[PDB]
RNA sequence: AGACCAAUGCCAUGUACGUCGCACUCGGAAGAC
RNA sequence: GGUGGUGCAUGGUUGUCGUCAGCUCGUGUCGUGAGAUGUUGGGUUAAGUCCCGCAACGAGCGCAACCCUUGAUCUUAGUUG
RNA sequence: GGUACCUAACCAGAAAGCCACGGCUAACUACGUGCCAGCAGCCGCGGUAAUACGUAGGUGGCAAGCGUUGUCCGGAAUUA
């Protein structure tokens, strides 16, 4: 077993590269599982949007996760977009 | 006289070509491509490279377009007067056609030409038929042709005794 | 014909057996039974990617850790797949076995994964340049010190078999000194069979 | 099925609406969804001359007779061209709303008429003249279609004119920059029929 | 500047080409002392 | 289930030149291009080993070293020697 | 010549084919065959995994026409 870590209940990904990014929010999920956390959320970018609609397709067909949803307004809108798992 | 690479420039590849180097252990297999760069409006140059494989190669022709341009003179979006192509067995005819005709020409010269965004040419290969020496004879061209005010200028003239 | 394996010449000067344990007069089954638990861990778990597994045989009870990062989901809410498992290595080893699972850090440098997977999108049909390439690139950001990779069979063109590879910084396999890590996989298409090999230097040892 | 089949073959629906590209994009037979090589310097420009053919449904020979009308023609070489296929008539009822398909257009003017400055249209040569009041009465006035036709609003640009309780109207004065260009990448068919 | 060597059976030999990065909200009463 | 063929479909393997000192690349010049220069010249070495030159400047696989053993000795530990 | 024209009613029913798909040049796969049967304007393909033979599907191009052949001019600045 490991027992030296902590798992973050968020992650942002603004700024930076679409095939580089897949393989550390697949590490980031295996890393709640491990914590055991129901919700996370991985904060994106606006502009080139490739990402942003990137990866939603990648957790559909991910083995640990559901959905993935946009935010509420009690939350703030669109500026957060959840995930849950199995 | 040269200018930089502050503008966007657009690339077209006209050819890669296969090349090839006998050693010892056999057959060497290699790969040269040259490109056509410019804008559309007044500027264009082209490139070479040598490589082992197509995208690194074709980025080493890209480069050396970025490095070498030349500035085509454009008279109401055509060529002002007669001109012909001359570098090694490459001849190319440049005759300044009238308006609403488009491009006229064979394949790598209406490449650099559509790239050089000139609106209605037209011309002929009279030299060989291979690519580089087409684009080498066609930009020997381009460079030559001047505009009215500074042959004006040559001759102590205004541009409306030599327009007429 | 070809080299040796950089990773066989450096056992015992560099590199650990990966079954520390010493078996006498019982060398020969418990050698066996370490082949077939290697295997059934390789074939249970290849969708979480294993790397290399090290077998310790501590008073004749077998005891196991298991390498690589993406086993953060068999460590988490799958405890009960752990103990699962393990009861089936109970049930196929006869005396017990307790197992442990590391993590790793910088997975991407590590070559059994890495081979496993070119031999994935070789099988997901991506052109073997763009494979190559990116996971090239991917371990030379890493911070691996030289990295070559290597592909044989036939790469699209069925009638004639050939091999391509790419590499740069250093990857001096003549040097002992080096570290250096090994893999093969063999990744099958419809083609038949379509060889990966890829080998990483990481700095010497001082 | 023509119109699904040359959607997908050629990339873009020849109808101008979102259909026959929602869930097949790629191409008919069974090597269309494969990743493609880019097309050729005489396929891109036979593509778009299949674009400009098949989204009227016009024959070849008649394609090269209206070029060379539309050469004759004392304009520019290329806007000419797609300025003759607009005053084409079966176009012309088209953006006068009252065909819903150009396969609508042929077959009702095999059934229909247009009397302006005429006596019965079979053929869709003519152009409306400036300044003639011949309107349409019975075959195409008073009948199912003939409502069915302007049950819904389609839009009549500028360069023409329409009212829809009788549903005629003529070609205004002149025609000017959709009809020019609604998104037709011109001049490769100047070049591919000047090859 | 220094002797003598003749021949090597029809085809067919390869590949090459193909990335894509950027996000968080606005505002009531309050005395004199 | 096939030791029923096809190494001229193949992976994985192995020999051979040859333990030969060669093999190449990035960037830049020259040619137009094929290509060249680096890698040639002087000297040197088992070695593209090294030095000095030189439109090349560098880099990599190579070579050498790093490993094992055998050669001389110090310390530790003296039993089943 | 009771022709064309003009009207009415019946039936979506009576009516699409040819050639090509290695490149030049738009369109790819399956099976059979195995220097045989064969294809071909040029370069050429087939000697058991043939997108080039022969079949089937699919696609492409044109259409009451489509391919082949022959002849003339271009392309051919190849008499300049």
């Amino acid at each position: 077993k490991g027992k030296d870590y902590h798992v973050s209940l968020e992650l942002d990904l603004r700024g930076e590269r679409y095939e580089n990014a897949l393989s550390r929010v697949e590490k980031y999920l295996d890393d709640a599982v491990l914590a055991g956390y129901p919700r996370v959320s991985i904060i994106h970018g606006k502009g080139t949007g490739a990402l942003r609609k990137g990866v939603q397709d990648l957790l559909k067909n991910h083995r640990s996760v559901k959905s993935s949803r946009f935010g509420e307004a009690g939350e703030g809108g669109s500026g957060v977009t959840v995930v849950e798992l199995k | 006289r040269i200018d930089p690479s502050k503008l966007e420039l657009e690339e077209r590849l006209v050819t890669v070509n296969r090349v090839a180097k006998v050693v010892k252990g056999g057959r060497r297999f290699r790969f040269a491509a040259l490109v056509v760069v410019g804008d559309k409006n007044g500027h264009v140059g082209f490139g070479t490279g040598k490589a082992q494989e197509v995208p690194e190669a074709i980025r080493k022709a890209v480069e050396d377009a970025k490095k070498n341009l030349i500035e085509v003179p454009m008279v109401g979006t055509t060529i002002p007067h007669e001109i012909i192509g001359r570098f090694g067995a490459g001849n190319i005819l440049l005759k300044p056609a009238s308006e609403g005709t488009g491009v006229i020409a064979g394949g790598p010269v209406r490449a650099v030409l559509e790239l050089a965004g000139v609106a209605d040419i037209l011309s002929k290969s009279l030299g060989s038929n291979t690519p580089i020496n087409m684009i080498r004879a066609t930009l020997q061209g381009l460079s030559e042709l001047k505009r009215a005010e500074d042959v004006a200028k040559l001759r102590g003239k205004s541009v409306e005794e030599l327009l007429g | 014909g070809q080299k040796v394996n950089p990773v066989g010449l450096r056992i015992g000067v560099i590199r650990d057996w990966e079954s520390k344990w010493y078996a006498g007069k019982d060398y020969a089954d418990f050698l066996h039974e370490d082949l077939k638990i290697r295997e059934y861990i390789s074939k249970r778990l290849s969708d979480a990617s294993v790397s290399k597994v090290e077998i310790e045989r501590a008073a004749n009870r077998v005891n196991i850790t298991i390498h690589t990062a993406k086993p953060g989901m068999v460590i988490g809410k799958g405890g009960s797949e752990v103990e699962a498992l393990r009861k089936a290595l109970n049930s196929l080893t006869g005396k017990r076995v307790h197992i442990n699972i590391l993590e790793i850090k910088r997975a991407d440098l590590d070559a059994q994964l890495v081979a496993d997977n070119i031999a994935r999108q070789l099988e997901n049909r991506v052109s073997f340049r763009r494979a190559q390439k990116q996971q090239i690139q991917r371990t030379m950001r890493a911070g691996a010190q030289g990295v070559k990779t290597m592909v044989s069979g036939r790469l699209g063109g069925a009638d004639i078999a050939r091999s391509e590879y790419y590499s740069e910084g250093t990857v001096p396999l003549h040097t002992l000194r080096a570290d250096i890590d090994y893999a093969t996989s063999e990744a099958d298409t419809t083609y038949g069979k379509l060889g990966v090999k890829v080998w990483i230097y990481r700095g010497e040892v001082l | 099925g023509p119109s699904w089949k040359l959607s997908r073959r050629l990339g873009i629906s020849l109808s101008g609406t979102g259909k026959e590209l929602e869930k097949r994009p790629y191409a008919p037979g069974p090597h269309g969804p494969g990743q493609r090589k880019k097309l050729s310097e005489y396929g891109l420009q036979l593509q778009e001359k299949q674009k400009l053919r098949h989204m009227y449904g016009v024959n070849e020979r008649q394609f090269r007779t209206l070029f060379d009308k539309a050469g004759k023609l004392a304009g520019k070489h290329g806007e000419n061209f797609m300025i003759l296929l607009d005053s084409r008539l079966d176009n012309v009822v088209y953006k006068l709303g009252l065909a819903r398909t150009r396969r609508q257009a042929r077959q009702l003017v095999n059934h229909g008429h247009i009397l302006v400055d005429g006596s019965r249209v079979d053929i869709p040569s003519y152009l409306v003249k400036p300044g003639q009041t011949i309107g349409v009465r019975e075959k195409s006035r008073n009948l199912s279609i003939i409502k069915e036709s302007v049950e819904v609003n389609n839009f009549v640009p500028e360069y023409l004119t329409f009212d829809a309780e009788k549903l005629e109207g003529t070609f205004t004065r002149l025609p000017e920059r959709s009809e020019l260009a609604p998104e037709i990448n011109e001049a490769l068919i100047v070049e591919f029929y000047s090859r």
